[PDB]
RNA sequence: AUAUAUAUAUAUAAAAUUAUUUUAAUAUAUAUAUAU
RNA sequence: AUAUAUAUAUAUUAAUAUAUAUAUAU
RNA sequence: UUUAAAAAUUUUAAAAUAAUU
């Protein structure tokens, strides 16, 4: 993943990468929950690549 | 013609025509003993049946092959046998049996083992050996019963000469075919016919105490035992149950197709599941309509609460929709040649699209219709078959993995990329939190759970002994003791004086064997293991306790099962929800050190690590260890006493197990065989398979699923489980309820494309999960479709009685707990009410003397539970099986009755001038002693077990033997301390109130008699017991026990039948349907138990842990004699002290028994009243709360008044009320107090008096 | 951790029994048949070593509780001295070390086989009970 | 080298969950009352 | 004549396999 | 001025019956 999106980088016009949708917290989540939080965390982290 | 004439009065008496009384039942006990098998076999001739039960037998049953060619022997001098079909054909064969026997000396038709042959084979020759473990393992299959086959037939002919029944509530006869439509009747009385030929004697075989008789015949082999068995067992259920005879036939034809073939369980085993498949796990691929529960399961889940909420119709949308069962059960089917018996299932069951009654009836009767056999083999073969199972690890964890040594450990890096770190973060956070709690570092806990182990069953004591032996040093014998040999007990005396560093050799040690045979399944297989090995695998117990208690906490174990269980099958099988059947096969050969054991070891020992640091586990040193878990460091560095066991514990497990067989069934074999096979012996057995099992499926849902599959469906249905929420699990076998969204019930393919990734999931570290998805429940072998209940008849096979050895059975009056064992069976598993009950008078009968004769009158046999039928002239089948047993049915059942039952008294010239005010003024005093009715009522309270004498050993050596045991139980100087404070103390104040007050010094004085009675009776006990029983019976007595006495001083009034309590068309458990009339009305007036209402008073003042050794009894006793002759608090103080617990533990208990005043522990303690067995499935706690009303019908009375300081009356007032409501057959009613004579101030006096004298 | 086993303590029993007599430091412990069953020879299983006041103590233990079933055959070996193969299957328990105590130096590998110097010619083979027996000379 | 009878001794068969039933004289004697 | 309870007194402690020795016969 | 709530504890150690892993 992260050497695809490094490389992802020069073929934008034909290839965009996302992350992917089992990647957020389930059912939107909620900030009462300890998982939800490390999801967001990892999400923002992994977002601007 | 015969049976009659022999006794008609027992006919009329047992059949609800004639009143029961003790003259026809004796008379008929002396037509059962005086009775001989020829008249068995003639009485079976005199039937004249039907078309309906003819059948055509294959003839190939009769003539089978030699035994020779089906064995050979190994290289290692081992005769074991010779597998043509299958690594499963290792069973008894079909054979010949005539050409290896010698003629009986007295019965010249019958005869044993040639004794030419045991010598010669004693002697070492091959063919000799062959032969006789051929002839005593054929020997072993056929004597796998409990009684005669012929004594059990004839009480099947008795019960049902009287003919059809009139039912009191549908007021009809039954239409249930007589003898004349039975065909295992038939067949068995065909097959008896053409063995038995020219001979006059009649019987294929007589079973005897020592060994079975085969009869001389060259018709005769090794299959027709069970054959027989399996025919009687489907001739008493369809005369008791009502199986429909289209059903029967099937079963009768499978039993002859098994007895037709190469080895007769084999093909039992293999067809084990043509029944349930073709009909359980076939039903409803087409519903029209039908009720099924509306159960919802309350939120805090985890605590197993629930609430009916009434009967949701069914429709179309709730169909089955799991995948076929079409291609496999035919392919099964046509394997075996039985593809007309698959082919008629598949098509009757094609025709049922309405749940309903007559649907479960059908589910019922298809599965009551398989053989339940005790599959016997010999245990060399189970041995060699079971135990060759590895462990199939498919991805294991990379050596790179692993740190350098600790030890015998090593620890799994933090940056590992396999599935296991899950596994190990689990049982480590599980570790540190037990290690954390101060309670594990008491001497108390210490103490408790080193005499946890401590039993008087066998530990492998020998191979202890002779290990120990190897580095010289010595054992204490106790030469002279009457004490079992072979018993934990006796090692534990042995290992007081030794340190640990000397009994650890003999962790090593092998373990002897223990075997077990089963319904429907191979035969088990047992390891005990030693103290020492039982000692250092305490962390590992402890760690998986925590585990299934506090951290995963997804289980049943520790809950009652009728309880919590139940209902968790009718909730997770009722439409809407769907349940998935999930089990490990081979769980114990899929835990080996490769995957499990050595994570979970690395796991438990840094853990304990924190919270341990110095400290000595239970007699366990500090010891030392270097580590090279750092790499370019390697330093010796200090461990605990919790982790020295960790070690020894971890190279005991590396090695594997080594298992000593020696079997009396093959003379020759008693090799020694080494496996990698988790052991099923040990303490920490069934918890940490648990644990394993929520643990790893947790891991599953977590992270294994979602990395592995891609559709968003598979993904939304795992993330919405939680092994908290949606699964249960206990050992080997689980459960997965998946609950049922808005739209209905969850798609099937998702489901499906989930069990396929489970079934991956398991092949990755050696476990093969057993997934079974149809649309039905399935936990601890009980069955539920549509939340309805369905019992499995040919689980509890009538005349099977399992004898796993050689040894003989216990003799008479032990077999009748069997027979009361049997009704209350046939009474769970909703047989036909009056059949059942009628066949059981007829079974009690035969089973009842024996020799100077000694007689039980049908009154004993009353007291235990078996409920009446027509005593006193009263109306036929009037009592119910609810009556429960002893003094409170008694009580019920007798007031029920009691106007009619003193004007019968006078109206046959009992009478007398003493207005009695129970029975007026009859003489109950002399017609019941004449009646016998005193006789039985005290006869059945005498024990009936050999009551093991001291054989007063020496003693020197028996004080020696005491005092290392108690050394043993007592080894560290806290306990020591406590105790011997407690006892100074108890000498300053407490001297005098007691005079041998309990402590942890009369601990070994117990184990050292559990050790005596472990051994076998002498003729003077069996002697004593007799002439007790004949004494007992000879006396003349003049009133009941005093309960009973002051129970009948209370009248009561049936008022109003009470509103329903469930639906009259939703079906609960099948076979109670309106056919069954008593059961259905109860079940339906009464509801399903769905509550929890544990220990009606069972209060007392010891609440505490102490040694296993202890009882609750004395020092119960002696806290209440303490507290009631109120001394001071240094006294109880004292006794808590040398009672072994901590000062200010003990005096925290002290304020406890301060508290809580004492009227309520004395009649506790007095009276004996509990829920007896039967009422386990109903709701009686609604019935004691709401519906027994203690203010009458019309308001007060001045006689049913209460007094305010006595409310433990109220109490006796709700049991009396209940079980008086419950004993009558129909519906249950509201009953009110009604009269209380004397009064109530009175009568607590009387109870208040006897609660006083303690 | 296993050749230190092997070769360090025969080395030291050769500074100890370097000089003495073979025959009063010598042993041989096998399986037993009564001379009778031709239809005596025991098969070696072990080979002792040690010096002769060991070999006395050795001599009085009991050796005799051990049973296994020895089969004998027929076949022939290339080796030079006419011996038979044989087998043996230990009943019951195995010989703890115990027994060869600490200060005599066996071996721990061993095949099992019969000689046959007297009146020479093979019978048929047959399976006889063995018994454990110390077997030494004069000494 | 063995066979039979006798006497003595020894070894072997587990853990857990659930529900039900039973576990404070051993005996006698004197004085008290009662029942048969 | 018997038994039950009341106070006291007294004595009181509670299947297969294998091994060894004797004897008789070969 | 009279009445009354009374304690619902445990995990109860062993021996027998039945069900299960
Ligand atoms: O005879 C044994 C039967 C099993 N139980 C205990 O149950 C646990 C699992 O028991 P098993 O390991 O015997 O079940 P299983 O694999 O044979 O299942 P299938 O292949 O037949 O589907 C083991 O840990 C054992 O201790 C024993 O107490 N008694
Ligand atoms: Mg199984
Ligand atoms: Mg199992």
């Amino acid at each position: 993943s992260f050497r695809v999106a490094l490389a992802g980088w020069l073929y934008n016009g034909v290839v965009t990468t996302v992350i992917d949708d089992s990647s957020y917290p389930k059912d939107g989540g909620s900030v009462t929950s300890l998982e939800n939080l490390w999801d967001f965390f990892i999400l923002a982290l992994a977002l601007p690549l | 013609s015969m049976i009659l004439t022999q006794f008609g009065p027992f006919i009329e008496s047992i059949s609800g025509i004639t009143d029961q009384s003790n003259d026809v039942f004796e008379n008929a006990a002396k037509a059962f003993s005086m009775f001989t098998r020829s008249d068995v076999y003639k009485a079976l001739d005199e039937i004249p049946f039907s078309e309906d039960a003819m059948l055509p037998i294959p003839p190939t049953i009769y003539t089978k092959p030699s035994h020779d060619s089906y064995y050979y022997i190994d290289a290692l001098n081992r005769v074991r046998r010779k597998t043509y079909q299958g690594p499963d054909d290792v069973y008894v064969p079909n054979c010949s049996i005539v050409e290896l026997l010698e003629p009986h000396e007295t019965l010249t038709s019958y005869g044993r083992l040639s004794e030419a042959i045991e010598n010669r084979a004693k002697d070492g020759d091959s063919q000799a050996r062959i032969a006789t473990t051929y002839g005593r393992i054929a020997e072993s299959q056929a004597r796998q019963i409990k009684a005669p086959l012929e004594k059990f037939v004839l009480a099947l002919l008795v019960a049902e000469a009287g003919g059809s029944l009139y039912d009191p509530v549908l007021q009809k006869y039954d239409e249930i075919p007589g003898l004349s439509h039975n065909c295992p009747l038939w067949c068995f009385r065909e097959i008896c016919r053409h063995i038995s030929g020219p001979l006059p004697d009649r019987a294929p075989y007589l079973y005897l105490s020592a060994g079975v008789f085969w009869l001389m015949s060259p018709r005769m082999t090794s299959a027709i035992p069970p054959l027989l068995s399996d025919l009687v067992n489907l001739a008493i259920l369809q005369q008791t149950a009502g199986l429909d005879p289209s059903l029967v036939r099937l079963g009768v034809q499978i039993c002859l197709h098994a007895a037709a073939s190469s080895s007769y369980a084999w093909f039992i085993l293999k067809t084990k599941s043509i029944f349930p498949q073709n009909t359980l796990h076939s039903m409803y691929e087409s519903l029209e309509g039908g009720y099924c529960p509306n159960l919802e399961w309350l939120e805090p889940r985890s605590d197993y609460k629930f609430m009916y909420m009434g009967a949701m119709p069914l429709s179309t949308k709730y169909a089955r929709s799991a995948p076929s069962n079409d291609k496999k059960a035919r392919e099964l089917g046509e394997k075996y040649g039985l593809s007309s018996v698959v082919s008629e299932l598949r098509r009757r069951t094609k025709t049922y699209s309405k749940h309903d009654f007559t649907s479960v009836r059908y589910i019922r009767d298809a599965m009551a219709c398989t053989s339940g056999i005790f599959l016997v083999r010999t245990p060399t073969e189970t041995v060699l078959q079971e135990y060759t199972q590895s462990p199939e690890i498919k991805v294991p964890i990379p050596q790179k993995d692993w740190t350098g040594p600790i030890g015998e450990i090593r620890i799994l890096k933090d940056t590992t990329s396999s599935i296991a770190r899950y596994l190990y973060r689990t049982w480590y956070l599980a570790a540190a939190r037990m290690a954390a709690q101060p309670r594990t570092w008491d001497p108390l806990f210490q103490a408790i759970m080193r005499s946890q182990y401590v039993t008087a069953r066998g530990g492998s004591g020998a191979t202890l002994r002779e290990s120990l032996y190897a580095i010289n040093v010595s054992l204490p014998d106790f030469k002279g003791l009457p004490v079992k040999a072979a018993t934990k007990i006796f090692q534990a005396a042995q290992l007081a004086n030794l340190p640990f560093s000397h009994t650890s050799v003999a962790i090593l040690a092998d373990t002897s064997m223990g075997l077990r045979n089963q319904v429907q399944r191979r035969p088990r297989s047992i390891m005990p293991l030693n103290v020492p090995q039982q000692q250092v695998s305490a962390p590992h117990t402890l760690t998986a306790d925590y585990i299934n208690y506090h951290m995963n906490l997804s289980t049943t174990s520790g809950s009652a099962v009728i309880e919590k269980v139940i209902p968790l099958g009718v909730y997770a099988s009722s439409p809407p929800n769907q349940s998935i059947n999930i089990d490990i096969s081979a769980c114990d050969a899929s835990i080996t050190w490769d995957f499990f054991l050595s994570v979970i070891m690395a796991a438990i020992h840094e853990g304990v690590a924190s919270s341990s640091i110095g400290k000595p586990f239970m007699g366990v040193p500090a010891s030392i260890v270097n580590d090279e878990s750092v790499v370019g460091v390697r330093a010796a560095r200090p461990i605990s006493g919790m982790q020295n066991m960790i070690q020894h514990l971890s190279k005991l497990y590396k090695r594997g197990f080594s298992y000593r067989v020696n079997d009396s069934f093959s003379p020759g074999n008693d090799f020694t065989h080494m496996t990698t096979t988790f052991p099923s012996g040990s303490t920490a057995t069934s918890t940490e398979h648990t644990a394993n099992n929520s643990t790893m499926m947790e891991t599953f849902l977590t992270v294994w699923g979602p990395e592995h599959t891609d559709d968003p469906d598979v993904l939304r249905l795992m993330k919405s489980l939680t092994i908290q929420r949606n699964y249960v699990c206990q050992g080997d076998d689980g459960l997965m309820i998946i609950d049922g969204n808005t739209a209905g019930k969850v798609n099937s393919e998702t489901i499906q494309k989930m069990l396929e990734l489970i079934s991956k999931y398991g092949e990755e570290f050696g476990w093969k999960y057993d997934i079974a998805y149809d649309g039905t429940a399935e936990y601890l072998k009980l069955y539920f479709i549509f939340g309805c209940r369905i019992p499995n008849l040919s689980r509890h096979p009538i005349v099977g009685k399992e004898r796993a050895n050689s040894s003989a059975e216990e003799p008479w009056p032990a077999i009748l707990d069997q027979i009361m064992g049997i009704f209350f069976n046939g009474v769970h598993d909703g047989l036909q009410w009056q059949r059942w009950i009628r066949y059981s008078w007829a079974l009690c009968c035969a089973f009842s003397r024996q020799r100077g004769y000694l007689q039980y009158p049908m009154w004993s046999f009353v007291y235990w539970g078996l409920p009446l039928v027509k005593v006193f002239g009263s109306d036929p089948w009037i009592f119910s099986w609810y009556m429960p047993t002893g003094d409170l049915g008694m009580y019920s059942w007798i007031s029920l009755i009691r106007p009619l039952m003193t004007r019968w008294m006078v109206a046959n010239g009992y009478v007398t001038d003493k207005c009695s005010p129970v029975f007026g003024n009859a003489d109950y005093r002399k017609c019941f002693n004449e009646l016998k009715l005193y006789q039985g009522y005290y006869m059945a309270q005498l024990p009936r077990n050999p009551k093991k004498s001291g054989r007063a050993a020496p003693r020197e050596v028996r004080e020696q033997f005491t005092q290392a045991l108690s050394d043993y139980l007592m080894q560290n100087p806290e306990l020591k301390s406590r105790v011997l404070r407690g006892r100074s103390e108890w000498e300053k104040y407490g001297a005098g109130i007691i005079h041998n007050p309990p402590s942890l010094f009369d601990v070994p004085h117990k184990w050292y008699q559990g050790a005596q009675e472990a051994a076998t009776a002498t003729r003077e006990e069996l002697a004593e017991m007799d002439e007790t029983l004949m004494r007992a019976r000879k006396h003349s007595y003049s009133s009941f026990s005093k309960l009973l006495e002051a129970y009948l001083l209370v009248k009561w009034r049936m008022c109003e039948a009470r509103e329903p309590s469930v639906d009259l068309r939703l079906p609960l458990c099948a076979g109670i349907d309106p056919l069954n009339s008593d059961p259905f009305l109860k079940m339906v007036s009464v509801g399903p138990m769905l509550q929890s209402t544990r220990k009606y008073f069972a209060q007392t003042l010891f609440m505490a842990k102490t040694v296993s050794g202890l009882d609750v009894n004395a020092i119960d006793s002696a806290l209440l004699r303490l507290r009631t002759l109120g001394a001071d608090k240094k006294a109880l103080t004292a006794q808590l002290l040398m009672v072994g617990l901590q000062e200010s533990e003990a005096d925290a208990l002290a304020g406890k028994i301060m508290l809580q005043d004492v009227n309520t522990v004395q009649l506790a303690r007095v009276v004996n009243l509990a829920v007896p067995d039967t009422w386990m499935s109903l709701d009686f706690d609604t019935m004691f709360k709401h519906h027994v009303k203690l203010l009458p019908k019309d308001g007060r009375h001045l006689n049913t008044d209460i007094p305010p300081r006595m409310g433990w009356l109220r109490a006796i007032l709700r049991f009396l009320g209940a079980g008086m409501a419950m004993t009558a057959t129909g519906v249950a009613v509201d009953i009110y107090l009604e009269d209380i004579h004397g009064g109530g101030r009175s009568l607590g006096q009387r109870f208040m008096t006897w609660m006083r004298q303690e | 951790s296993l050749l230190r086993l092997l070769i360090c303590p025969w080395l030291h029993m050769e500074k100890l029994i370097g000089e003495a007599d073979p025959a009063s430091t010598s042993a041989e412990i096998g399986w037993h048949v009564p001379r009778e069953q031709l239809m005596d020879g025991f098969i070696p299983y072990v080979s002792i070593r040690a010096p002769r006041l060991v070999i006395e103590e050795l001599m009085e233990k009991n050796w005799g509780q051990y049973h296994a079933q020895v089969i004998v055959t027929d076949q022939l070996v290339v080796g030079e001295p006419r011996r038979v193969s044989a087998k043996a299957v230990i009943k019951g328990n195995h010989l703890p070390v115990k027994l060869i105590s600490r200060f005599a130096c066996f071996t721990l590998t061993s095949k099992y086989e019969m000689r046959l110097p007297c009146g020479h010619s093979t019978g048929r083979g047959a399976a006889y009970n063995a018994r454990l027996a110390f077997r030494s000379d004069l000494a």
